[PDB]
């Protein structure tokens, strides 16, 4: 069984600076009569099925950009991206073109650098429809901010409660690459109703102090 | 009985059955026929240099020893009982297996002409043979060297059929496979149809005198038959395949197919009484000279039940290389006798004077055919060296046991 | 064109077998050969077998005993039997398509999200929100589902812009996501967004149309 | 007293033993009669149709072909299936006499010593016989009704002769053409039975191929049926299989086309591949010149791909001298012993020698998808199985022998005679259920009886 192992595992480049991956195969992936090399490359966009790139180690599939070059042979093979764009955000795998039991490869993802930039904190009260069921949940969103490491402390008017909160960052963006983060407060009829002032605090690279939003729920 | 008689008592004794088995094994093993034809050659004149010193040894051991082994061996070796032993289990009865082997497979060849035979129904064809064989011997002596001699005649005019026939159809060197393992093991069983030429003394020295006549008697007599064997076949390389030939358990048969109708009819009859009288005068033979309380007959009944203990082989050219290693290793130590006796003994030596030249060409060449094949495949000699030191505790009961 | 559809994501009881559908289109299927690859999430991929017009398969030894890789020539679609299904067979099962014995996977499957568990189908419970009191966001509570793909879109196909739906996470052995929209002020008022959400395992296709706090 | 019973236990014992002997013979299984064997079903065929060229440049002579045969018997074929030689202008009708030969060529006293020295070597000459080999219509597209009788009068003058045979190429290009070819194998055959008559066509289907073939069942019959095969030989078990059950599995030709070499239909990749194939299967091959050192229509310019020349030394190609390297020639794959030369000296050596691919049967057996698998078998002699590999990948073939019969079955291992492909030891035995081919790697397995 060969066995391909993907170098690097994590990257982030900027928009148009060559980036390169490469691999390795345990057994050669040459076939000496032919002399043709039996690697593949796939791209995988996050939350849909792979797309083929390149079979036989330089052939680019028909429908594919020219920045994808793909190079070598032996037991060495590289796939470069010229210069990427902003949608080229995927995560790009490796085949075995020629075997018995098609061994995939590890996996390398490819992130993105962008400038910094501050999110857009929105908080939302429970809905109507909500308060009718017998539950109640408050949700804070955190939109556009690059760098994807916020510490969102939920404090009830004064009360810094960090028990119990629910958080889920998404996927980079591919228009603007940027990242987004939800909160949300799991509470009950009776401790929402208990209190009147509930504060969401968000914690960012661009500003010292944090950005609050806060509603009331008397009004 | 002249020279020009004598030398025809000479050629009905080399002149055996095995000729008719042979070819499909030195082919096998020399892979071309050109190759395979100066393997035939060799071994004639191979033998003419170990034919004749034996004939210088022979009138010598007959007439101051006076028997085949033991009054020459207490010249030469005290213990002679081995010798006779392994002269008895293994030397006479597996060439008795031997030609009884070849008419059990040319007798059922016509019915089987594509397949090959059965080869457990060809066991028993064989054995059917000599049970016959052991018992017209022990019933009635007279009667059975009587009919043996008009088989005698078969052999003749089935082989001159064959080159007949060899004159009137008409790579050589390519496939050679040169090896020393393999132009040893060929040439074993070229050797083979050379059969009865270290017992000549017995059939030609009495009729004329010794002095210039024995060996000038087989230095033509040798020539006269490596001809007829090199003509047979021409014969089978002329009338077919050299890969038909390679696959064949008879390949005369396949020959006399090829040619007329009837002459497959006359084929398996002819060689089929070849065979049959050859294997009725080798119970002869080896029914007296363990005799020269016991009666000539239990020696008839010893050789009977070691040959049938053949019947568990797989091939004959199994037992045939199995046989080559013994026979030419007992005929090294009676040549190694005769050039002791240059420094020892005067004997009262005027047969034949002349020591020098000869037996030194076949001493060493004889340990040449003993080296290879022993380092090649000894599980055929190791199951004979098994044996041969087993006699020493039969030794052990015939010393004290006596006493 | 060639398109591959399948049968969206199924729940099943463990150790229940399952029979996963790749129907196709735009290609004749006899004259091509139809591989499985299966993929857990956020790990790597896998490879499972073979087919063709004879019904010939070519499996993997990994997983060769508990998959049996059959072919329906008629309806133009090929069948994949699970056996036996321990816990960690949570995965996608992708159906691609193949040259005539190349092995080189080019038009993929849509893929489908297989989840073997002993729980019970539960339909989401959507609740809408609203801001109250130069753009502003609208936003889609969905709590309480079990089987995890829920496909949230706004006005089926109308709003593209601002469009965030959020991963689901797990609590209570149910999953709750969220979705976000960003529009003008101008247009919210003079229109209505509504929320729609798609469970592929229930087909419980709710919407709630958002109204403004006051 | 003491005598009684031992000499009557004997007289039971060996009737004990012919009691055994008399039934053990009749129990076991005889041989059915070989077929008989006529001089093309013991090999290959081989074809010549441009003198010209097979030599090259004003060497084509008929006299200076007699120099060739020491190699074209090196090759072990059994036929040689010389072109169109009579005299023949194009299109033009009365000018066309079959009888003389055209001076370009030769000459009438050069091709009789041409056939004797054929017959010292065991090769068999076989006259083409297409009237207008130089129109783009072969058979002379009007009064069609004389040269039927043009060429039923030259079948009895070449015969006379001394040609072993004959070949007529596009049949169908005349009309009528399922009884013609019956007044001419009758001719052919009734002067003596050991004559052949090749017929050629360019249909590709099926249907029509079997409505020559249901008249005279005694013509080869050599057709492109197996030239539109695929991309990568993809329906070549399928075309393959069905042809020999249209039949019922009766003697048949085996070629790619019925003029063209191999590398106008397949990639270079698929040569030893097929190479491979056509020996083994059971018919006759009918290679054409050049076949067996891989010559190409293409990668040469400035050549008619109808006829190519062919590559015999460095100087084989003066008009391009860079153009042909030192892998490509006759002598540079002579010696080299992974070459496509010593695979056609190896696969006409086996074809020629064992009966099992001389005349034994065939029985295709299911295996994996895209490779293709069959067994030989002839009553007791060596058994022959060969597996294809058509596919560019690496499979495992798995072997599923459960439709043999119990005389041809599988054994768990069994030696490697030759594989196409580089990188195994040979002789070996090798075992059948992890068997494991290379990409476009083809096995040719032996094992014996054994039953
Ligand atoms: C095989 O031979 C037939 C002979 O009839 C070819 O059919 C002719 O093709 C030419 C040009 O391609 C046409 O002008 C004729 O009208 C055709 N005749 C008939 C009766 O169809 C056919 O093209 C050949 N096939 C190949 C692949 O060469
Ligand atoms: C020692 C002596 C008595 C041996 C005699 C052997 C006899 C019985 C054997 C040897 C040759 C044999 C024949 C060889 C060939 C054929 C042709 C076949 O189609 C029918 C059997 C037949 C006709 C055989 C009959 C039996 C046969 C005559
Ligand atoms: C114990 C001693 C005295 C026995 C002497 C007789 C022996 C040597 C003989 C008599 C009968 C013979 C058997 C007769 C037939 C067959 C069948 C054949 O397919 C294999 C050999 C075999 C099995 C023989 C072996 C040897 C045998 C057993
Ligand atoms: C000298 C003695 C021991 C030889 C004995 C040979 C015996 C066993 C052989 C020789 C001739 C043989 C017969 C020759 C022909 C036939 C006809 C065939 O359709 C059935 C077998 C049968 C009937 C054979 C039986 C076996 C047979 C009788
Ligand atoms: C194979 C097994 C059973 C051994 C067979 C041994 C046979 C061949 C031997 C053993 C005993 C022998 C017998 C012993 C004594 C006599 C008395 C004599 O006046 C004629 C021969 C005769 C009748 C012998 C015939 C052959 C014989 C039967
Ligand atoms: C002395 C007594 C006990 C036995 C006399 C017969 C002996 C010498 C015979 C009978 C059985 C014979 C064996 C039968 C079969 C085989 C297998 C073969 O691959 C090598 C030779 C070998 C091993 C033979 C050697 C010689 C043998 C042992
Ligand atoms: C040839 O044809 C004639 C009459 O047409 C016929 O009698 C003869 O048998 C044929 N020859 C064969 C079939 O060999
Ligand atoms: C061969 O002949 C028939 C007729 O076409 C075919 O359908 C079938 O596959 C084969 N039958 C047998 C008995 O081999
Ligand atoms: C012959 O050798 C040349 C090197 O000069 C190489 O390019 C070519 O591919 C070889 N021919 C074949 C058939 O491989």
């Amino acid at each position: 069984d060969i066995v391909m192992s993907q170098s690097p595992s994590s990257l982030v480049v900027s928009v148009g600076e060559k980036v390169t991956m490469s691999c390795x195969x345990x057994x050669x992936x040459x076939x000496x009569x032919x002399x043709x090399x039996x690697x593949x490359w796939y791209q995988q966009k996050p939350g849909q099925s792979p797309k083929l790139l390149i079979y036989x180690x330089x052939x680019x599939x028909x429908g594919v950009p020219d920045r994808f070059t793909g190079s070598g042979s032996g037991t060495d093979f590289t796939l470069t991206i010229s210069s990427v764009k902003a949608e080229d955000l995927a995560v790009y795998y490796c085949x075995x073109x020629x075997x018995x039991x098609x061994x995939f490869g590890g996996g390398t993802k490819l992130e993105i650098k962008r400038a910094d930039a501050a999110p857009t904190v929105s908080i939302f009260p429970p809905s109507s429809e909500q308060l009718t069921s017998g539950g109640a949940s408050v949700v804070c969103f955190l939109n556009n901010f690059y760098p994807k490491d916020i510490n969102v402390k939920w404090k009830i008017d004064g009360s810094e409660r960090q028990n119990g909160v629910l958080n889920s960052w998404t996927d980079q963006d591919s228009k603007d690459s940027t990242y987004s983060m939800s909160s949300t407060l799991t509470l009950t009829k009776d401790e929402y109703e208990r209190h009147n002032s509930y504060t969401c605090e968000a914690t960012h690279k661009t500003s010292t102090s944090p950005i609050v939003k806060s509603f009331n729920r008397n009004e | 009985i002249t020279l020009l008689n004598g030398v025809a008592i000479i050629v009905g004794t080399i002149i055996g059955s095995g000729i008719f088995v042979t070819p499909t094994g030195v082919l096998k093993e020399a892979g071309s026929p050109g190759l395979a034809l100066v393997v035939w050659a060799a071994c004639g004149v191979f033998s003419i240099v170990g034919a004749l010193c034996y004939a210088e040894l022979g009138t010598t051991i007959s007439k101051s020893g006076g028997d085949y082994a033991y009054m020459l061996e207490v010249y030469g070796s005290l213990p002679a009982f081995l010798k006779l032993w392994i002269e008895l289990l293994i030397i006479r009865p597996s060439s008795q297996y031997i030609v009884a082997l070849v008419f059990a497979t040319y007798l059922l060849k016509p019915l089987f002409p594509t397949c090959p035979v059965p080869e457990e129904a060809a066991k028993l064809v064989a054995c059917l043979c000599v049970l016959l064989l052991t018992a017209v011997n022990c019933y009635s002596v007279k009667a059975a060297t009587r009919v043996q001699d008009a088989f005698a005649a078969a052999k003749l005019l089935a082989l001159a059929l064959i080159i007949l026939l060899g004159f009137v159809q008409i790579f050589s060197f390519e496939g050679t496979k040169l090896d020393v393992g393999n132009i040893v093991l060929a040439l074993y069983s070229g050797l083979f149809a050379y059969g009865g030429w270290n017992y000549l003394n017995f059939v030609t020295e009495e009729m004329i005198n010794p002095y210039r006549n024995l060996p000038l008697a087989i230095i033509i007599s040798l020539p006269i038959v490596t001809l007829v064997y090199v003509l047979t076949n021409l014969a089978y390389f002329t009338t077919l395949s050299t890969e038909q030939m390679l696959s064949s358990e008879a390949v005369a048969v396949d020959f006399g197919n090829y040619h007329l109708g009837v002459m497959s009819w006359i084929i398996p009859v002819f060689v089929g009484l070849s065979c049959f009288g050859s294997v009725n005068g080798s119970l002869f033979t080896s029914s007296r000279l363990f005799f020269v309380l016991l009666t000539p007959v239990p020696s008839l009944v010893f050789t009977c039940v070691m040959t049938l203990l053949y019947a568990f082989s797989k091939d004959i050219f199994s037992v045939i290389n199995f046989f080559s290693f013994f026979n030419w290793l007992c005929v090294a130590l009676a040549i190694i006798g005769m050039i002791w006796l240059r420094h020892r003994k005067p004997e009262l030596e005027r047969p034949i004077k002349v020591n020098l030249a000869l037996p030194v060409f076949f001493i060493l060449a004889c340990l040449f055919l003993i080296a290879v094949s022993f380092w090649k495949t000894p599980v055929e000699c190791g199951i004979g060296f098994t044996i041969i030191l087993s006699g020493l505790p039969v030794y052990f009961f015939g010393v004290w046991w006596k006493n | 064109q060639v398109q591959l559809k399948e049968s969206g994501p199924g729940l099943v009881a463990p150790s229940q077998s399952l029979s996963i559908t790749c129907t196709v289109s735009g290609f004749p299927l006899t004259x091509x050969x139809x591989x499985w690859v299966r993929q857990p999430p956020g790990k790597g991929l896998e490879w499972l077998g073979x087919x063709x017009x004879x019904x010939x398969x070519x499996x993997x030894x990994x997983x060769x005993x508990r998959l049996s890789i059959s072919k329906d020539n008629s309806k133009s679609q090929v069948f994949l039997k699970m056996n036996s299904l321990q816990t960690d067979d949570t995965a996608r099962y992708y159906c691609a398509r193949x040259x005539x014995x190349x092995x080189x996977x080019x038009x993929w499957g849509q893929g489908t999200s297989v989840t073997v568990s002993s729980a019970k189908t539960t339909p989401p419970s959507v609740y809408p929100l609203a801001p109250g009191s130069s753009m502003v966001t609208l936003g889609c509570l969905v709590k309480g589902y079990f089987p995890e793909p829920v496909t949230v879109t706004w006005n089926s196909g109308s709003l593209s812009s601002g469009v965030h739906t959020f991963p689901a996470v797990l609590q209570s052995d149910l999953y709750t996501l969220s979705s976000s929209v960003t529009v003008p002020s101008s247009t919210w008022p003079s229109e209505t967004v509504t929320c729609n959400v798609a469970h592929p395992a229930s087909s419980t296709k709710v919407d709630k149309k958002i109204v403004p706090r006051d | 007293r003491t005598r009684w019973a031992l000499l009557l236990l004997f007289w039971l014992g060996w009737l004990g033993m012919l009691a055994g002997a008399v039934v053990i013979i009749v129990r076991a299984p005889r041989c059915r009669e070989l077929p008989a064997q006529k001089w093309w079903h013991t090999g290959a065929l081989y074809r010549i149709g441009d003198l010209q060229a097979f030599q090259g440049h004003g060497a084509g002579n008929l006299a200076g072909l007699k120099g060739r045969l020491d190699y074209l018997s090196s090759l072990k074929v059994k036929g040689l299936v010389l072109g169109p030689i009579h005299k023949n202008q194009k299109d033009d009708v009365a000018q066309t006499d079959l009888l003389q030969i055209d001076p370009n060529f030769g000459s009438k006293e050069d091709f009789d010593s041409l056939l004797q020295s054929a017959k010292k070597k065991s090769i068999r000459v076989i006259l083409d016989l297409t009237p207008n080999y130089r129109g783009e219509n072969s058979w002379f597209s009007t009064q069609v009704d004389t040269v039927a009788t043009k060429v039923k009068d030259a079948l009895e003058f070449w015969l006379q002769a001394g040609v072993d045979g004959f070949q007529v190429r596009d049949i169908e290009n005349l009309k009528d053409a399922s009884s013609f070819l019956a007044e001419w194998q009758n001719i052919t055959k009734g002067f003596s039975e050991d004559r052949l008559l090749i017929a050629g066509t360019n249909s590709s289907d099926l249907q029509q191929i079997l409505s020559l073939l249901e008249s005279n069942k005694d013509l080869l019959l050599t057709s492109s049926y197996l030239s539109d095969s695929g991309s990568t030989g993809e329906h070549t078990k399928s075309l393959v299989t069905q042809y020999l059950n249209a039949t019922g599995n009766r003697w048949c030709s085996w070629s790619l086309s019925q003029a063209r070499l191999l590398t106008s239909f397949l990639p270079a990749q698929l040569l030893r591949l097929y190479q491979l194939m056509l020996f083994t299967l059971p018919g006759t091959p009918v290679f054409s010149y050049g076949d067996e050192i891989g010559l190409d229509a293409a990668a040469l310019p400035g050549q008619p791909m109808e006829a190519p020349v062919m590559l015999w030394d460095e100087s084989s190609f003066p008009d391009i001298p860079g153009a042909v390297s030192a892998n490509m020639t006759v002598k540079g794959q002579s010696e080299d012993p992974g070459s496509l030369l010593s695979l056609f000296r190896r696969l006409s050596d086996q074809r020629s020698k064992e009966r099992s691919l001389l005349h034994g049967d065939f029985h295709a057996f299911s295996a994996g998808p895209g490779l293709f698998s069959y067994i030989r078998h002839w009553d007791q002699n060596e058994r022959f199985l060969v597996v294809l590999n058509f596919g560019d990948v690496g499979l495992s073939a798995g072997l599923q022998a459960s439709d043999l019969p119990a005389s041809a079955s599988l054994p768990a291992k069994a030696d490697l005679l030759l594989s196409t492909q580089p990188g195994r030891e040979e002789g070996s035995p090798l075992e059948l259920e992890r068997l494991k081919l290379e990409p476009h790697e083809g096995l040719l397995l032996r094992f014996p009886y054994a039953a």
